[PDB]
């Protein structure tokens, strides 16, 4: 195969990421094993969380995945909402949550 | 011989019924147009004669209203601990002194 | 043309709306104007940035990415509008 | 002009895990986003080992410490493990 | 004789917050250290220096808690900080979920 | 070991902080978040130290790790 | 020296070096060494002034740890500034709420 | 025995150009130098992300300054830049 991410068995672009790490002044050289690590641990995060997109979606009968599915998934899994602890998502709504106090008796 | 109303519904329901739908969907819930008129009066001032994408804009708004709505919620449960249930000016003052802000 | 008192284009139903998606229940009248200026400094220090990194550019537009590099300065990073 | 993006790989991968899904216009953007902003972050966090280290630069295990640094302890447990699998492989092929 | 209740802390409040020499003596804070340490890591050294940082990040960092926490207090009518005010400005802050 | 911090000693930093009245089951809640702060940031250190091959942590390995977290530290060469 | 030059005591040598030591950028120009030195000094010119106040009002001669904290957080800019920071040997400032205060 | 550096000498130098009958302890020296290395990051990195931000590939005085003014407060960022201008505007006078 000819393609890097072949080689490493990936579906991103090494390639790519090789040039972004060099084009980013993150130092003066770049070795050849970095581009293939950082390209698996995006790859592996994407499709983490495309998992519980695709959940989520599915939840709600869409065959599309939509911002706010995006938002649901993050916030339910505790380790990507705290990945994203600080983050917004254009149109991503909110968690349902009512405070207890608030619920009539 | 009269026409008579059936009932009328206890305080603090549609509250309620309002807190689900609007958790439920995410449109945004600012005004647009006021929103925009504000946002040009507040960058004139810092500078005259500017234009604006208005993706810029929405983005803007988008941030606006997450940071608001998670001001609501810190506001809500400093509310709470003051074993209250109407969130009152000094909670938010609470809630952004912790939070650092000022 | 002049703009004026755009700060109560924040109309009070919106506030209220806003409050809901926030799990609030019972709203104090003074909370709207309080409210009000929340926004109004979020916004002023958010465009200031945003203004900054424009001018830099030597634009005479505010570009979206300014506005999420101004968001992202602020510890309050954006997903949504590139970047 | 050309706008690189990741929609085609982010395409590809969803395909692997939800064949019969599709993502909104929208949520690409988002997922580009996030995509570019752990890019950032691990980067600054290996450029920053590089020079505590004094080193001139940035190897597999500098982003891999990086990551140790960054994800939380599930996450950067297999993040870490599928990052060595593709080091191996590439190095092996 | 003796001093009503509610006043000696006032002193010490004045006192306390008049110095800068740290709170908590340095072997126990340093026990403490080792033992955290040793459970990512066995057989490792610390330089004093570094123990130092670490004490004066925690004190500090607790300061700061505890000052949020008699605000929250405060807030709740209270003069008594109990651990709810500490939970609710950890959770403000973002710290705790 | 972690209760070595002694419960006059939470009484201390918490006057420092300026609280007048303190109750009982306060001092071990801070004891358990005093042990999560120390977890999180001696973690951090270590992860630099063993990047760095050393089997020693020093202090600079303790200011990046306070850094991160966003919580800089000054007066020890930062 | 540059630094003889441009009427500043902060070395710009020093800062042009650690410009481009720390892959900040591929190329460095001229008048950042300079702009950069004289803004620090500045605002260590101002810290320093601040600092040396506290410390001739609590009448010591030489300006210890405590000092520089009271100078920050005192003033309003500077405490902004050093948002996120906590100064070995700072201490906090003075301060009592009301409510807790004796009737 | 290793030569490690510092700003130390001058920051003592502007101390006295401020405070002339005045000290500073080793603590708070160290202190200093720290502050220091702070801002020169905090404004370096501002300004590489400028660079980054407007496809260009030098840190200019111009970067320097805006960052300046992206990073400090009103009043002093506003002096912050009439005292780099001004030491700019003389290092460019002399040679």
């Amino acid at each position: 195969a000819k393609t890097r991410s072949s080689r490493a068995g990936l579906q991103f672009p090494v390639g790519r990421v090789h040039r972004l790490l060099r084009k980013g002044n993150y130092a003066e050289r770049v070795g050849a094993g970095a581009p293939v690590y950082l390209a698996a641990v995006l790859e592996y995060l994407t499709a983490e969380i495309l998992e519980l997109a695709g959940n989520a979606a599915r939840d709600n009968k869409k065959t599309r995945i939509i911002p706010r599915h995006l938002q649901l998934a993050v916030r339910n899994d505790e380790e990507l909402n705290k990945l994203l602890g600080r983050v917004t998502i254009a149109q991503g709504g909110v968690l349902p949550n009512i405070q207890s106090v608030l619920l009539p008796k | 011989g009269g026409v008579m109303k059936p009932h009328r519904y206890r305080p603090g329901t549609v509250a309620l019924r309002e807190i689900r739908r609007y958790q439920k969907s995410t449109e945004l819930l600012i005004r647009k147009l006021p929103f925009q008129r504000l946002v040009r009066e507040i960058a004139q001032d810092f500078k005259t004669d500017l234009r604006f994408q208005s993706s810029a804009v929405m983005a803007l708004q988008e941030a606006s209203e997450a940071y608001l709505v998670a001001l609501f919620e810190d506001t809500n449960l400093c509310a709470i601990h003051a074993k209250r249930v109407t969130i009152m000016p000094k909670d938010i003052q609470l809630a952004r002194r912790i939070r650092g802000e000022r | 043309k002049v703009l004026r008192d755009n700060i109560q284009g924040i109309t009070k139903p919106a506030i209220r709306r806003l409050a809901r998606r926030g799990g609030v229940k019972r709203i104090s009248g003074l909370i709207y104007e309080e409210t009000r200026g929340v926004l109004k400094v979020f916004l002023e220090n958010v465009i200031r940035d945003a203004v900054t990194y424009t001018e830099h550019a030597k634009r005479k537009t505010v570009t979206a990415m300014d506005v999420v590099y101004a968001l992202k300065r602020q510890g309050r990073t954006l997903y949504g509008f590139g970047g | 002009t050309r706008k690189e993006s990741y929609a085609i790989y982010v395409y590809k991968v969803l395909k692997q895990v939800h064949p019969d899904t599709g993502i909104s216009s929208k949520a690409m953007s988002i997922m580009n986003s996030f995509v570019n902003d752990v890019f950032e972050r691990i980067a600054g966090e290996a450029s920053r080992l590089a020079h505590y280290n004094k080193r001139s630069t940035i190897t597999s295990r500098e982003i891999q410490t990086a990551v140790r640094l960054l994800l939380p302890g599930e996450l950067a447990k297999h993040a870490v493990s599928e990052g060595t699998k593709a080091v191996t492989k590439y190095t092996s092929a």
